[PDB]
């Protein structure tokens, strides 16, 4: 299972 | 070097002395990150942070300025701000102070906000998640800019962060910013409602109670390339 | 341009190098034509190296990075353990800050979701009994990225099964079954419904473990894929 | 049956 997630931090 | 001096003459009986040795600390706060730890190394920040207690209204707001330009710095100085016992005097400022001092303190927070998890934390534990939202109603649109702003910054912690933001009553007035007349305002809010969007299935049932989905959609069809990506991450994560 | 961004990774200003990152995490986050130009820069050598560094800005950073990079393919995957990335990220589990932990830990599932030879050498870097503690220690955030790095572990063979096993992984597995987040029912009832297709020595390790009634209360579950795993894992169960 | 997913 691979996964990318949207990093919260600017 | 000239430093020592200048961190000497803060505690100058001579209030032209004590504004002078200010301003050159201030004017060295936001010269960047190496002209921030040469202050660091010359123990200006202990110093700095009882003059935001001072008896002086022009003495309380260049320290605050000069706090908030540290607060800039890479997360080692925010951690040297925050031993310096910064957050405590920081977050009181924004009960009682002038409107001018407030915008400060708010922007010196957004700033140590935008430091790792653990500082995000130790805001909380400071108790300024109240204040934060009570801006955002309660204030002019400056002072409102700069508080969903550091919203969005305590929104970027971890979900145990975001928990305690929904439990000081962020949601509702963070949705109604979606639709603010300024489009700064609505960027900023549409970064913390995205942050918000990638909690817990328990936080994204808050969200949607609150009307997040309504205004995220009148958003899709936006200008700006940034609102555009984060209303649509954040729909995305109310209709998974 | 990539090389000179590199170059920079290893610069004594931190915000030359701090800036570098974030160019770096931002073409490792764009899909897997952006991380085989990382590659072919020789980006993965300096980014392992920054995970031994003093600054716990730039391990985070890295971290972030390199948990992108392991979201691209096998090969890519493959380049990520060819320059030394495992020893690394495994041993932040166990001295580094929570949120450099959760990191790590997202990057380690995305290695495990590999081939077979790649859990191996995840194995053999000693990511199981950290993975295992972290099962109920951690935050509820933490520990639904360690359930998924364990169920990926679990998709391998028989002898890595074992090592799960061994790790002492069938037990918080078993009580992660009744946790409160139906995602982390999801990665755990498929890891069981893994170790279930396992050998009957290690169908036994599950049915000592107190699968059976456990999977028996999800076969009733409103979420599909939680219940089509569950009836997996029982039917291996009563063979 | 199969133990990976993608």
């Amino acid at each position: 299972k691979r996964k990318r997630k949207r990093k919260r931090k600017r | 070097s000239e430093l020592p001096q200048m961190v000497q003459q803060l505690n100058s009986p001579d209030q032209q002395e004590l504004q002078s040795a200010l301003r050159k600390l201030s004017q060295i706060a936001s010269g960047g990150n190496e002209q921030i730890q040469k202050l660091i190394e010359a123990g200006a920040l202990s110093p700095l942070v009882k003059l935001l207690d001072d008896a002086s209204e022009e003495v309380i707001q260049e320290a605050v300025w000069a706090i908030a330009n540290i607060a800039s710095g890479n997360n080692e100085q925010i951690q040297k701000l925050i031993e310096a016992g910064a957050l405590s005097p920081l977050v009181k400022l924004l009960d009682d102070a002038s409107e001018e001092v407030i915008q400060e303190a708010v922007w010196a927070i957004a700033n140590i906000a935008s430091g790792n998890n653990e500082q995000i934390q130790k805001l909380i534990e400071a108790g300024a998640l109240s204040p934060l939202v009570k801006l955002l109603d309660d204030a002019s649109e400056e002072v409102i800019q700069e508080a969903v702003w550091a919203i969005a910054n305590i929104a970027s912690g971890n979900n145990e962060q975001i928990q305690k933001l929904i439990e000081a009553g962020a949601l509702s007035p963070l949705v109604k910013l979606l639709d603010d007349a300024s489009e700064e305002v609505i960027q900023e809010a549409v970064w913390a409602i995205a942050n918000i969007a990638s909690g817990n299935n328990e936080q994204i049932q808050k969200l949607e109670e609150a009307g997040a989905e309504p205004a995220l959609e009148k958003l899709q069809s936006s200008p700006n390339e940034e609102v555009q990506k984060n209303a649509q991450a954040a729909l995305e994560a109310l209709n998974s």
